[PDB]
């Protein structure tokens, strides 16, 4: 494995992550209806949790990516040439299957990267973050030169451009996958491991449960509904999440720097740090039910979501970096790998429970009346 | 890059003692464990001692009650005071560091040091 092959493989993993998350990022950017995002998250978490316990073959990765590409093409075709009900039905079914396929593809890529020397998971993480920031930048460049037609509540040319970009990057990722990868071919009880690291599992659930309660739902979809936020400002508000979510994962990992020494602190302090995140719920509701100019401000709404995004990414990586420090009776290599599997399950369960908890806020008369 | 620096190799009369010091520089991400794996001439690597970030110590029953592992976390340096030496402990000792990053997905990475020769004879 010389420098050329290492560079090619790292680029391939970056492209895998970017292409996998481009669909979710462009669904967020286009202000797609909330139920479609909910369906996508449900499919993603279900497929990921199922694929954790089942070793699906790694030859299916190009096929899953091609399925995602043809699903994006179907998005474009349905938006262009279909009626309202047909477009809605296709959107819901396609978003469910996209969530499932993306989860399976990410699981395959994780398995392929992990089972190697000089593990390549960090490159896929970088690819995911680059996908987020790249979709943000593309949205801002599109908003200048694209008319706001809003055929079915979604911009026409903006949707076309975003999905052709997704298809192009995904086909390039398929080419790299085919060229580079080779796709041919005593322990403590689970209850004992759960009892040791029950705080780490709990903290992973809490951070994801709260941030998916707010961001895609109450986050930018009830402020816009209430204050009539311009479509140009929505991409900035959504972008403050995707940019800061990625950039907050890194400082916890770089603890060898004097600046980031205190970014990984503890599990007991993490539990009370996730409780201070509960103060975001009053903040997000106030942005949607108060009228004076302070809350009707693009600057503080961007800050109100940058802080949520920064703490979301920061508190997702912390439990992984400290859980080994507090556990007592787990000492083998396999056990810690099993425990790390418990933590990623708490992430996906957190995403599923968080996204479906947004419907709790529908009961309260949060949004302002139209008059 | 990640650099594992070791010190302590040498030749010792039987019944003597040594101190093996190991330090980690890059360790991108956290650091879960630091241990010593000895490889005898013409044999496979075998665990000798391991020290967790918290402080849990693993030992090999061959050196049980003889070698004592101490750790640090601010400097990520691990020391091994090895006592009551006998000729069958001659080997090359490899410092191993097991880490974890999870930027977006969990990764476990092991970094191995160059290894110090330890000989007991004469
Ligand atoms: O496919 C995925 N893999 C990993 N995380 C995802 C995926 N889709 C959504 N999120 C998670 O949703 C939150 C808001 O953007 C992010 O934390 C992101 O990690």
């Amino acid at each position: 494995l010389s420098s050329k092959q290492h560079f090619m493989l790292s680029l391939t993993f970056i492209l895998i992550g970017l292409s996998s998350l481009n669909v979710w990022n462009t669904a967020l950017g286009l202000n797609i209806n909330f139920k479609y995002n909910t369906f996508q998250i449900t499919g993603l978490v279900c497929s990921s949790i199922v694929a954790l316990f089942v070793e699906i073959p790694k030859i299916m990765l190009p096929f899953l990516l091609g399925g995602l590409s043809i699903l994006c093409a179907g998005f474009q075709i349905s938006h262009s040439f279909f009626t309202d009900t047909q477009f809605d039905t296709y959107c819901l079914v396609a978003f469910i299957v996209i969530g499932v396929v993306a989860g399976l593809a990410q699981t395959i890529a994780f398995n392929i990267g992990s089972t190697m020397e000089d593990n390549m998971g960090g490159y896929m993480s970088a690819g995911i973050g680059i996908s987020g920031v790249f979709i943000f930048v593309i949205n801002l460049l599109l908003d200048q030169f694209v008319s706001p037609e809003k055929h079915y509540g979604v911009n026409k040319a903006k949707l076309l451009a975003l999905y052709i970009i997704c298809e192009l990057c995904l086909i390039l990722a398929i080419v790299f996958c085919v060229c580079n990868l080779d796709l041919t071919n005593a322990t403590l009880s689970y209850m004992e491991l759960f009892k040791d690291s029950y705080k780490a599992i709990l903290t992973m659930f809490l951070v994801n449960w709260l941030t998916l309660q707010l961001f895609p739902g109450v986050g930018h979809k009830k402020w816009q509904e209430s204050h009539n936020i311009s479509d140009y400002n929505v991409t900035i508000i959504v972008g403050m999440f995707q940019v800061f979510d990625f950039l907050s994962r890194y400082p916890p990992n770089l603890t060898h720097i004097k600046i980031f020494k205190n970014f990984t602190f503890s599990l007991n302090k993490l539990l009370v740090a996730n409780s201070l995140r509960l103060l975001f719920i009053p903040w997000f509701i106030l942005n949607a039910c108060v009228d004076h100019p302070f809350f009707k401000n693009i600057v503080q709404q961007c800050v109100c979501m940058a802080m949520l995004a920064f703490t979301n990414g920061w508190f997702n990586t912390v439990p992984f970096l400290v859980f080994v420090k507090e556990l007592k009776k787990a000492k083998k290599k396999k056990e810690i790998e099993i425990i790390s599997t418990f933590l990623v399950i708490a992430m996906f369960v957190g995403l599923f429970c968080g996204i479906w908890t947004t419907y709790i806020y529908n009961l309260f008369n949060i949004v302002l009346p139209k008059p | 890059q990640v650099q594992l620096v070791e010190s302590g190799g040498g030749l010792v009369q039987p019944g003597g003692s040594l101190r093996l010091s190991c330090a980690a520089s890059g360790f991108t991400g956290s650091i879960n464990y630091m241990g010593w794996y000895r490889q005898a001439p013409g044999k496979q690597r075998e665990l000798v001692a391991r020290f967790s970030s918290g402080g849990s110590t693993n030992y090999a029953d061959s050196v049980k009650g003889r070698f004592t592992i101490s750790g640090d976390n601010a400097k990520n340096t691990v020391y091994l005071q090895m006592n009551s030496l006998k000729p069958e402990d001659t080997a090359v000792y490899y410092c191993n560091a097991e880490t974890i990053s999870y930027v977006y997905t969990v990764v476990f990475q092991d970094y191995w040091g160059q290894g110090t020769q330890v000989t007991v004879s004469s």
